[PDB]
This record gives C-alpha cells, structure tokens and sequence, in this order.
C-alpha cells in the first residue's frame, strides 16, 4: 500500500495546488448585481468585478477594497487576500516536500513536513473563506469559490495520508 | 424640525446621515407650477405638466435626484457568518497554538 | 362616452366620481386639483401559506455557517489526529468521532491526554458551546414559520411570464395608460393584452375581482391602488396587492370646459 | 463661476423648467428670488413677499420652485396640477 | 487517572463546557469541590444561554416621538418650522 498512498499523496497535492491557484486567479467567486463601470448582473472574484449582461458584457474593473480597528483589519486582510495566497504558498511547499521525499529518503521528516504544510494550507483556506464571506457583508457563489472549498478538502485528505506514511515509516524501521 | 417629506427624505439620504424621519405625514399636498393670475401661460403649463407626468419624466427626475444620490446607501432571522466569525477566529487561532505547542513539546523531548 | 361624454355634451354640470385626471380628458373638461392620490397596481389571488420545509431544522443558521461548521469539523479532527500522533487512541477515525460527539454534546469513549490535544479539545468545546447555544435558542420558532411567497411580486415579472393572464377595465384610464405608453415593460404588456383571447378586459371592477377570485391564481387584475386596497381589506379577503404602483396620479372633480363652477369647485 | 446665466444652476426644478419650456415653446431666464423666502402675506402691510410676491407684482412670469399649493396662494396666483406629492413630517436626530 | 494539576484543570474545563471527562473525584472533599463546581456551572451556563436567547431576538429600537401627538405632549424637545413657509 506504499505505492497507492504515495500516488494519492502526489496526485492529491497537485490537485489541491491547481484548484487553489485557479480559484485565486479566476473571477467566479460571487454572482451579485453591480457595475463594471465601463446596476447589472456581475461575476466577481478576489481582485476584479466583471459584467455578464449589457453593452459592457466582459468589461472587468478592479475592486475598491477601501471605499473601527476591527473593520479596518477586516478590510486590509480581505484586500491583500493574504490567507488564500498563503494557502497557495503552503500547498506549493507541501508538494515540494512530497517530491523531495522520493529522492532524499534518508530523512523521514520530509514527508511529515509535507503533511504539516497541507494541514496548515487547509487552515489558511478556512480563514480565507471566513474573511471573504464576512467582508462581503441577493447573491450566489460560483465555481471559483467551490474550487477553493474542494482544495481545502483535498489538502486535508493529503495531510492525513502524508502523516500515515510517516507513521508507517517510523513503525517499520523501529522494529 | 417640521418640514416637507420630500426635503426630509432627501436630507436623510445624505451624509452626515445622523437625521431621520419619524412617523407618518401630518397631511397630504403637492407642489405646483405657479403663474400670475390672468396669465396666458396657465393653460400650456398645466398641459405640459400632465404630459410630463404621463410620459414618466417626473418619475425619472425624482428617481435621479433623490434615490440615485444615496451618499449613504443604508422575527425569525438566520444568523449570518459575520455574527459568529469571532468564534471561528478563536477556533483557528487555538488550532494554530495547539500545533505550535506540539512542535515545541516535540523538539524539547527530542533533545 | 360615460361621465366624460355627459360632461362634454352638457347632460351634467359636475362629475364627483373617482374620475382620473388624464391629458386626453383635460383637453375637453376642466379638472379640479386632485382630491385623492392613486396609482396603477396589480391584484392577484392570495397564495396559500407555505408550510416550512423538510429541512427547516437548518433554518436558524445561514448556509455559509453550515458550510464553515463542516470545514471547522474537518479542520479540528485533522489537527487533533496530527497533534496526538506527534505526542484507545486518536487516530483519524476516532478524532472524527470525538469531534462529532463534542459538537453534538454527547461525549464518547476517549478524551485527549496531551497538552496540545487538550488545547484543541478545549477550543472545540468552546466553539461548540457558542454555536449550539445560538442554534438552539429559537429553534422551535424556525420549525413552525409560514411564509407566503407571491408568484410574480412585480410588474416586470408579470410581463415576462405567460402562465398568468392579466387584464384591465376597458373604457378606463388604465387601459388608456397602457395603450398610449412608450415604456418597454408597459408596451410589452399592451401588446400582450390587445391580442389575448378571450379578452382579458372586464366591464366592471367587481367583474375583475370575481375573475381573480375564480381563476385559481391564473388571473392578475390591473386596477387603481385605492380600489385595490379597499377590496383587499373586504371579506373574504382572498386577494392581495402585489408590488408597488406603476405610476402616480389622482382623481379630480370635473366640470364642462368654460363652466362657471370651475373656480369655486377648485377652491372648495 | 465658469458658467453664466440659467446654466449656473442644477437640480430637479432646473430640468423641470427646461422640459416645460421645451413643451410650451418659450425662452426663459432663471432669476433667484431676492428675499430668499417662499411666500406669505404680511398681515399688517398686506404685502406678498418672496416668490409669490414676485409673481403677483409682475416681476416674474412663472415660478418653478418647490412651491406648495395652498388656498391663500390659489386666491392670488394660478397653480398647475401638482408635479410632486408630499406632507408635513418630523425630522429628528438619529440616535447612535 | 488521578487529579494532578493538569487533570484538575481538564476536569474543571470539561465540567464547565458540559462535556464530561475521563475521570471523576472519589474522595469526599474532591466530591464537595466537584459538586459545587457543577452547581456553579449549571447556574452560569443556563444564565448565559437564557440571556443569549434574549439578545438574539430583541429588535425594536423604538423612537421617543414616533408621531405628532408624542411631540405635542412632551416639552423637553423644542420643535420649529421655516419662516414664511
Ligand atoms: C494553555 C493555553 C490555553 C489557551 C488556549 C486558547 C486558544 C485561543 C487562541 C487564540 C485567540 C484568538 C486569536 C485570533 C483572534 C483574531 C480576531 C481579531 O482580532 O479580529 C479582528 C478582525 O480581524 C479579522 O477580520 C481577521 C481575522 C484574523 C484571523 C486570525 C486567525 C489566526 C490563525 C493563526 C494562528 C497562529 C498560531 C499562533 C497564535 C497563538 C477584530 O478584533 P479586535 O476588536 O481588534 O480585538
Ligand atoms: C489543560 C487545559 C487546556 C485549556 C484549553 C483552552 C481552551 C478553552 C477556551 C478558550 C476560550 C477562548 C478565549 C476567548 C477570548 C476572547 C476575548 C476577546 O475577544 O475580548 C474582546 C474584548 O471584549 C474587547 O472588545
Ligand atoms: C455526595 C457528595 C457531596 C456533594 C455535595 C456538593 C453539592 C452542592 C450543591 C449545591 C449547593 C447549593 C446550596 C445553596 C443553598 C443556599 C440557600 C438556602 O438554602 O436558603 C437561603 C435562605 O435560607 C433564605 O433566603
Ligand atoms: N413620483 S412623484 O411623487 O414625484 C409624482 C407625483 C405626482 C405626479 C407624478 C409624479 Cl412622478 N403626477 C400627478 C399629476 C398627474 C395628474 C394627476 C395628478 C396630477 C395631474 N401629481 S402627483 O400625484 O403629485
Ligand atoms: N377610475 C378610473 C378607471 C379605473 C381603471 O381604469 O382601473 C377612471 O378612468
């Protein structure tokens, strides 16, 4: 089962990274009514708002994140998208460790660190979602949003499998 | 302050939006276009106002100058995520702290 | 024809009926200042009170809270497992079971022994106390809450669909308003109404009221807001006014053009 | 300062005066009332002031302000059908 | 399985948060402490959730005036109009 576990880990790590990178890049987080500015039905993301109806259909304008310390912090954290980006970064390093686990096998801790990166990536992702939704306060979420959500699920599955790999290693070599 | 409802509404829609209309209207009336008694403009003006009313011009003008201004744009209800977000921040904070403590308690016991 | 005809031809000296002030009429009779305001409005048969759904127990919390609770549940469970393996036992399946029991206020066979496991457990217990308390507060209220939902709830909505037929009183101000309109929605409405067979129009307000009442929510009557409000208050009150007013106007006291009563009536 | 004449002003009544002028077919200059008052008959002097005064005494031909239709004014000037509805209302400071 | 300081802290926390624990005191003095802490918890948590329910359902920010009559009856607030209007 070592092969299958590492396959799940590697494919999973790639899947999670891809989904999360697409999600951060693309602009189908939210379907609300609004204005792309040269109200109408729009599709927005982390960075841009874009129109789906009218003469300006496909025009896409940068979000003004800045139109109480708590409110300011929320606006800042939302504006930067630090948490979605940090999630992408940690998934990147997780996948890096997964790759490095094939070559330099001598140190077992590499695959564990992969695990910790993926688990942390998922926590960063949760915080991101909560900041996103909280800052937006009729609407609906689009496929970019759901890609972020599926990334969280896959990252947590891969974290669990990575940790299992390390456990199997430390339980094989001690005996 | 006792004033006309139109002015009251317009004011309440603009910053520094610290004023508000209370209750209903004390009476019902309207503005008119005035002319000197015995003027020749009386009839045409009346007809012009009727034309403008029937063609939606007055409605559009009202909507433009009152609603679109919007300097400030502000019992079973579901709770919203914003109402409980703080509990989620504490939770993820706690998970972070737990992971940190676990790394320490490890490195300490590793040495 | 009618009251305006009588005023023009000299059969009467005044009309004190709910006669709408309109441009076409103003050119042949002299109106007073309006004594009552109104607008065109939609009357529909009152929909049945919708019973709350099979999944009404979800209603106290927004969908996004439920989604976040689920991610939090997974997060907590994975971090518990991790910290415990770094420190029966907290493998992933038992971590999932422990977290679920904590959330549901049940408890289970096992409790964490490590410091990091207890930190995770402690904050999840705190989270649970806040969220479950909030959820359970008003729960029975959400389970038993009836909300009537209007089929159309707008003029645009009435124009877009074709399942519900809508008519007017003919030889009335509303029919004339729709006929001579240049607004997209109302032009569309008129194009429909003119062609519709059988005639969507009626001869009397009572006729339109009965038509809405007996059409099982397949007829929407376009009438003046004053009559609409009056009717909606009368027994059996199985009608309801939907949306806002399509326009603003008023009833005036009419007189024949060149009448000697014109000025005194205005002042009265 | 960059503009001069009737084009110095904006607002609901400005556009309404424009549209009325279009329909009726006349040219006009928007003169602001000097008193800055709407209109009232001083019970002692029996003099009309403000816009109503300006209309009655012949200095102005139309008034396109938010001028309320009242009985006392209808006795001395002619009003068209109302172009906007309203009522007397109470305005209070919003509590925090 | 014993009430050292860390398990004492864990026991108390679980009691308060309504979760229960691995362990329960067996001595008389341990049970006195546990029993009063259970009692304290029942009062305080019940008070929190009772009062929480109240905060989650209050929505009537009622204006002092709310009508003309209420403005006429009082005399603390002065009300005026525009001159020559
Ligand atoms: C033995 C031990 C017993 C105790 C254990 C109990 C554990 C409790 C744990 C932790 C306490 C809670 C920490 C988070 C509080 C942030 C909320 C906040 O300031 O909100 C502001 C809005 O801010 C936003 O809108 C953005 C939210 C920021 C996300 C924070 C998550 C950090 C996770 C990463 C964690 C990294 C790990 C390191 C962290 C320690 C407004 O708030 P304010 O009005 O300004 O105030
Ligand atoms: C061995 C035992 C292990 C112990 C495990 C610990 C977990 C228990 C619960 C933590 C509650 C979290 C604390 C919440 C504090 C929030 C304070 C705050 O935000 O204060 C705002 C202030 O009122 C300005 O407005
Ligand atoms: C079996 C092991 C033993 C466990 C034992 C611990 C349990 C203690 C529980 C509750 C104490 C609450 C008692 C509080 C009652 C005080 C008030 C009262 O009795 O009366 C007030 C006064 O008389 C008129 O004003
Ligand atoms: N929307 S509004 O309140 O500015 C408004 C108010 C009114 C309008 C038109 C509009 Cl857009 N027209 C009417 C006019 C049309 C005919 C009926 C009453 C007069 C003559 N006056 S009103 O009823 O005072
Ligand atoms: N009272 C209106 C007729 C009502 C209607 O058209 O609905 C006049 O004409």
């Amino acid at each position: 089962d070592r092969g299958i576990q590492m396959l799940i880990t590697t494919v999973g790590a790639f899947a999670a990274f891809s989904l999360m990178t697409i999600a951060v890049g693309t602009d189908y987080w939210l379907y609300s009514r609004g204005v792309c500015r040269t109200e109408v039905m729009t599709h927005s993301g982390l960075w841009r708002t874009c129109c789906l109806e009218g003469a300006f259909r496909g025009v896409c304008k940068k979000i003004d994140h800045f139109p109480d310390t708590a409110e300011y912090l929320l606006r800042a954290v939302r504006a930067s998208s630090v948490f979605p980006i940090l999630s992408v970064t940690l998934l990147f390093f997780g996948g890096l460790c997964v790759a490095a686990s094939e070559f330099h096998r001598s140190r077992h801790s590499v695959i564990l660190s992969a695990g910790i990166f993926f688990v942390s990536a998922g926590l960063s992702n949760i915080i991101g979602i909560i900041v996103y939704i909280s800052a937006n306060a009729s609407y609906s979420y689009g496929w970019s949003f759901y890609f972020g959500a599926f990334s969280f699920i896959i990252a947590e599955i891969v974290g669990v499998v990575a940790v299992h790999i390390y456990i199997e290693k430390h339980q094989q070599l001690r005996a | 302050y006792l004033l006309e409802s139109t002015m009251n509404e317009y004011i309440e829609q603009r910053k520094p939006c610290d004023t508000m209309k209370v209750g209903g209207n004390l009476d019902s009336k309207g503005y008119g276009i005035a002319t000197p008694k015995g003027s020749a403009l009386r009839g045409p003006v009346n007809l012009a106002v009727l034309k403008l009313s029937e063609q939606g011009v007055l409605d559009k003008l009202k909507s433009k100058w009152w609603y679109d201004k919007g300097e400030c744009g502000s019992k079973t209800s579901a709770l919203s995520l914003s109402n409980v977000a703080g509990v989620f921040y504490i939770l993820i904070g706690g998970l972070g702290l737990a992971m940190l403590v676990a790394l320490i308690e490890f490195c300490y016991k590793s040495r | 024809n009618g009251m305006v005809g009588e005023l023009v031809y000299g059969r009467a000296d005044v009309a004190v009926a709910p006669l709408t002030i309109t441009l076409v009429r103003e050119e042949v009779i002299d109106f007073s200042k309006p004594f009552m305001s109104l607008g065109i409005s939609i009357m529909i048969k009152k929909p049945q009170k919708s019973k709350p759904g099979v999944f009404s127990f979800l209603d106290p919390l927004a969908y996004e809270i439920w989604m976040c609770i689920v991610f939090a549940y997974i997060g907590v469970s994975v971090v518990l497992f991790l910290v415990s393996r770094f420190s029966n036992e907290f493998g992933i399946f038992n971590s999932l079971w422990f977290s679920l029991g904590a959330f549901m206020q049940q408890g289970c066979d096992i409790s964490p022994r490590s410091l990091s496991g207890r930190i995770v457990g402690g904050v999840w217990w705190f989270f649970t106390l806040i969220i479950i308390s909030s959820y359970t507060a008003n729960l029975a209220a959400f389970l038993t809450v009836e909300r009537m939902v209007s089929p159309i709830e707008s003029a645009e909505d009435l124009a877009k669909q074709t399942e519900i037929a809508y008519g007017t009183l003919e030889a009335g101000s509303t029919k004339e308003f729709f006929r001579r309109s240049k607004i997209a929605v109302f032009e569309k409405m008129w194009t429909y109404m003119k062609s519709a067979e059988p005639s969507v129009f009626v001869r009397t307000t009572e006729e339109g009221m009965i038509r809405v009442r007996k059409s099982k929510g397949k007829y929407a009557y376009l009438l003046e807001s004053t009559m609409n409000e009056y009717i909606e208050q009368r027994k059996p009150c199985d009608t309801m006014k939907v949306g806002g007013n399509l326009d603003s106007k008023g009833y005036g006291i009419a007189t024949p053009k060149g009448s000697a009563l014109r000025g005194p009536v205005n002042l009265a | 300062n960059q503009f001069e004449g009737n084009d110095r002003y904006e607002g609901y009544c400005v556009e309404l005066a424009a549209e009325i002028a279009k329909h009726v077919g006349y040219s006009y200059r928007l003169e602001i009332v000097s008193d800055g008052k709407y209109g009232a008959r001083d019970p002692d002097t029996k003099a009309w002031n403000g816009m109503v005064g300006e209309l009655v005494y012949g200095r102005a031909d139309v008034a396109v302000a938010p001028l309320t239709i009242t009985l006392v004014r209808e006795e001395v000037i002619d009003f068209s059908k109302p172009f906007m509805s309203l009522g007397i209302s109470i305005m209070i400071k919003k509590p925090q």
